């Protein structure tokens, strides 16, 4: 009961991957764990039902190790109110919101540590290196976010077309550091990573700006290997994915020491090769 | 109260120079034209192991000093900087049944220091005893060799299956030392390095130039700076294990949350990258 925790997550491969629980069988296969997802009956009601699904991935594997080592059980569910977390009219949604408003004891996934989030929740040590990278077609010459094609887009004819996925930690950072770039970008907003990668390969987009760890994963599995990160590898606003906890959580230092232990004894690097080995 | 800051000599994060005749720091400038922010730091001059350690005022500057200055102005505190007395980062050792910390770790716990500002690696062992900030630098481990030396990296048979023919080493009582001592599959390498470990990074680096050491395993943030600065040295194999540097504090510290928030802010608003551009590397090689 005290060691049975409400935990929230969000789908973003290869860190969190959601699979339909198959019928007839009722169970979740060997390497996956149960996760539930609140699905609405209709749009003229508040009525809904929790659909049982199955979750796997890097962060889920991390969650299992923590569950063993720190000794707790959990009820994992998928966020439905927004995604990773955005402050809207001074109110947090997404995974950050679920923790802030105490519907979840912790949040696990591709959750980026930044300053404004650290004000309303406690973060574990970073367990996945990330930040802001730029994905382009191979050969494209851009220094990075600080390149003047991004900073002052209309100084070029035709203007460089680049965009991000809104409402995440990447957009928050650009809005604060590069006001002109940001208000220029908005017209090239993408609904998600998949859309953006399609826009790149068909020439409708020149660059895609996003989370480094996800972009690096997608570069290594691109067909033709002509979609690369601009570094290639270097990162702006270096930070990490972290486990989000309620402010002053009693689980914090145990989770921290556990994650650091995983790093030191080789378990972390093996999860990397298991989930994030590419071809390119 | 005034924060006792302990640091350690480690270029390009901490440079350590003699004061001038009058006891002041020479006014110098950076590569980009900016003035170098220097502070007075007391510390021993004689570095011999097992020798008396008389402290003299000296001049410190660099990446970590600029960070300290920023942190001091941001959170409104005053500081006294001194160099760690035994010149070590810090490990935990049996004495003997009892165990103790040495290096900067020891000084932070004994109360000789209130804060560690240094390229100090975050790991499980240290985190049990002290509080780390969020990392102010993401890096890893790599290998420094002399140019012309050819090894694949950490899995090279001359490392995994060692002899006196090819000597490699790290720094005594460091996080890299802890790293190879803990993991049992690295045991063969640990027993080789244990015969050859150097007292400081500078000495090990000089030893590689002097063909007295064939491979030096250490922080890549440091080794890559040296290889860019000294063209007779190169790094090979690149990062084989990621690690980060954090600010060290006792678990009691009232500054720890606001220090970490300040770190996060500096990553996000480009201040850390300005420091990297200023201090970490900007030169060559071919
Ligand atoms: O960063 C990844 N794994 N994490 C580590 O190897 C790791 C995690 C924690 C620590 C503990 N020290 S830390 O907080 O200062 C740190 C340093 C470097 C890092 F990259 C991270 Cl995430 C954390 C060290 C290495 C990673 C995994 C898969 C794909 C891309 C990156
Ligand atoms: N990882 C990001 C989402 C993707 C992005 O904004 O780059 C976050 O936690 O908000």
């Amino acid at each position: 009961d005290d060691n049975h925790l409400s935990i929230v997550t969000l789908e973003e491969a290869p860190f969190v991957i959601v699979e339909d629980i198959d019928p007839l069988t009722e169970t979740c296969v060997r390497n996956t764990v149960p996760c539930r997802k609140f699905v609405k009956i209709n749009n003229s009601t508040n009525e809904g039902m929790n659909v049982k699904k199955c979750c796997k991935g890097f962060c889920i594997d991390i969650l299992k190790k923590l569950s063993r080592t720190v000794k707790f059980t959990y009820d994992l569910y998928l966020v439905t109110n927004g995604k990773h977390g955005k402050k809207v009219n001074n109110v947090w949604n997404g995974m950050i919101g679920e923790v802030v408003y105490q519907r979840a004891v912790m949040a696990v996934g591709s959750l980026t540590i930044n300053e404004e989030r650290s004000e309303v929740v406690d973060f574990s040590v970073p367990f996945v290196e990330t930040g802001i990278s730029v994905m382009v077609s191979r050969g494209t010459q851009v220094t990075g976010l600080s390149d003047k094609k991004f900073q002052r887009p209309h100084d070029y004819s035709p203007p460089f077309r680049f965009g991000t996925v809104p409402n995440g930690s990447t957009e928050r950072n650009i809005r604060n550091n590069y006001p002109y770039m940001h208000q220029y970008m908005t017209r090239f907003n993408q609904r998600g990573v998949e859309d953006a990668l399609v826009s790149l390969k068909t020439g409708k987009l020149d660059a895609f700006i996003y989370d480094a760890a996800v972009l690096n994963y997608k570069a290594g599995r691109d067909e033709g290997c002509k979609l690369v990160t601009i570094g290639s590898g270097y990162i702006f606003a270096t930070t990490g994915y972290g486990i989000a906890l309620q402010k002053g959580s009693p689980w914090k230092r145990q989770i921290d020491l556990a994650l650091l232990q995983f790093v030191g004894d080789g378990e972390m690097e093996e999860l990397e090769t298991l989930w994030l080995t590419g071809i390119c | 109260t005034r924060l006792k800051i302990v640091t350690i000599h480690q270029e390009p994060f901490v440079y350590v120079k003699p004061t001038m005749s009058d006891g002041t720091c020479k006014e110098e400038f950076t590569v980009n034209g900016d003035p170098v922010k220097k502070v007075i730091c007391t510390g021993p001059n004689d570095t011999s192991p097992g020798s008396p350690r008389h402290t003299v005022p000296q001049c410190c500057y660099g990446f970590c000093i600029d960070l300290l200055i920023k942190l001091a102005r941001t959170m409104n505190f005053t500081y006294e900087v001194h160099l760690v007395a035994d010149g070590k980062f810090g490990t935990q050792e049996r004495v003997n049944n009892k165990k103790e910390w040495n290096g900067m770790m020891g000084e932070l716990l004994s109360g000789q220091a209130d804060m560690i500002v240094a390229p100090l690696t975050i790991n499980n062992e240290r985190a049990q005893y002290i509080e780390f900030s969020k990392p102010f630098k993401y890096q890893g481990l790599t290998i420094l060799v002399k140019k012309g030396t050819r090894i694949t990296g950490i899995n090279d048979p001359r490392l995994r299956n060692p002899s006196d023919k090819f000597i490699y080493a790290t720094v005594k009582q460091s996080s890299v030392d802890i790293y190879f001592r803990r993991q049992v599959e690295l045991s063969t390498m640990y027993r080789h390095m244990e015969k050859h470990n150097y007292e400081s990074a500078a000495e090990a680096i000089q030893a590689v130039r002097d063909n007295k050491l064939h491979a030096f395993i250490w922080d890549s943030a440091v080794l890559e700076f040296e290889a860019s600065q000294k063209c007779d040295l190169v790094t090979t194999g690149e990062l084989f294990f990621r690690s980060g540097f954090g600010i060290g504090m006792r678990k009691d510290s009232p500054w720890k949350q606001n220090v970490s928030l300040s770190i996060l802010k500096s990553h996000e608003n480009g201040f850390m990258e300005d420091l990297d551009k200023t201090w970490v590397r900007y030169q060559e090689c071919d």
